[PDB]
This record gives C-alpha cells, structure tokens and sequence, in this order.
C-alpha cells in the first residue's frame, strides 16, 4: 500500500548523504561547523554543543535518521514561521536583490562542495519557469516548494 | 533532477539549528 512510496524517505537520505561529508550520516558539530562556517562563519565551539543539546533528546550529542525526522514531523501547527524558509532563500539569493541568477547560484552550488556546470542550472532555472521571464523570484520559488 | 528540495532541505537543516536558538536575548 505505501511500502512502495519511500520516496520522501529517499528525499531526506539524499539530504544526509549530502550533508553528511564524513560518512556517519548525522548532524553534528563537525559537519555543522564545516558547513555553516562555509555559510555564516562559525563563533565558539562551546555554543555550539550546548545548542545540540538543547534539541538533542537522548544525548548522543548528534542526530539520526529517526531525530531527523522527527525534528520534522514534531511540528506544531503554530503559527507558520516562513522566517525559515525565508532565511533559506537569502542564503541561496547572497547579493540581496531577491531573484536568483545563473552566476549567482552557480557560486553557492559549486561552494557545496560538488561541480555543476552552467548548462545544468541553466536548465533547472528555466523549468523551473513557468512564465518566461528567465529568473527565479518569490511567487514561482513559493509556488514551487509550497505543494499542498 | 532539478529539485532544489535536496538544496533547500540541506540548508533548512543547518538554517534551523542556528535558529534553534531560542533568542539568546539573555
Ligand atoms: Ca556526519
Ligand atoms: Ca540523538
Ligand atoms: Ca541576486
Ligand atoms: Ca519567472
């Protein structure tokens, strides 16, 4: 009946697999440090393990599959915080005008840590375009991602 | 392919723990 959906399942394993550059496949303060630093920079170490122990309920000091996602699907209708969706576009959009740009990602895909020439994202913007004005904004990225 | 899931999702999970900081206001 659902046994042969796992295709959100994959979705998230795709994401540790991803993230996880070491092999262990959990969120800690290393693979956190690395990127986030490779993001924002990072300040203390210190502030970082006290802010995974805040969420992490065993004590593992890091996260798995079942955390993972369940720091998901525990959810509180609560008010709806885009300001994390939000957040996640300014990243994507670094100079600070609001659409996404060949170059502009190309600089924050080829910073993940993999290789993806221009056709690529090129290719990938445009479907992503449904009208035809060549870059992405807000309405089509919400449009996009929002899908219920 | 081209799902900027994977992308996004990633940087959710690190977007979110920097926020998990319940405002360290004091
Ligand atoms: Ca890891
Ligand atoms: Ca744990
Ligand atoms: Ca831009
Ligand atoms: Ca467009």
């Amino acid at each position: 009946a659902d046994q042969l959906t796992e295709e959100q399942i994959a979705e998230f394993k795709e994401a540790f697999s991803l993230f996880d550059k070491d092999g262990d496949g959990t969120i800690t303060t290393k693979e956190l440090g690395t990127v986030m630093r490779s993001l924002g920079q990072n300040p203390t170490e210190a502030e970082l393990q006290d802010m995974i122990n805040e969420v992490d309920a065993d004590g593992n000091g890091t996260i798995d599959f079942p955390e993972f996602l369940t720091m998901m699907a525990r959810k509180m209708k609560d008010t709806d915080s885009e300001e994390e969706i939000r957040e996640a576009f300014r990243v994507f959009d670094k100079d600070g005008n609001g659409f996404i740009s060949a170059a502009e990602l190309r600089h924050v895909m080829t910073n993940l840590g993999e290789k993806l020439t221009d056709e690529e994202v090129d290719e990938m913007i445009r479907e992503a375009d449904i009208d035809g004005d060549g870059q992405v904004n807000y309405e089509e990225f919400v449009t996009m991602m929002t899908s219920k | 392919k081209r799902r900027w899931k994977k992308n996004f999702i990633a940087v959710s999970a690190a977007n979110r723990f920097k926020k998990i900081s319940s405002s360290g206001a004091l």
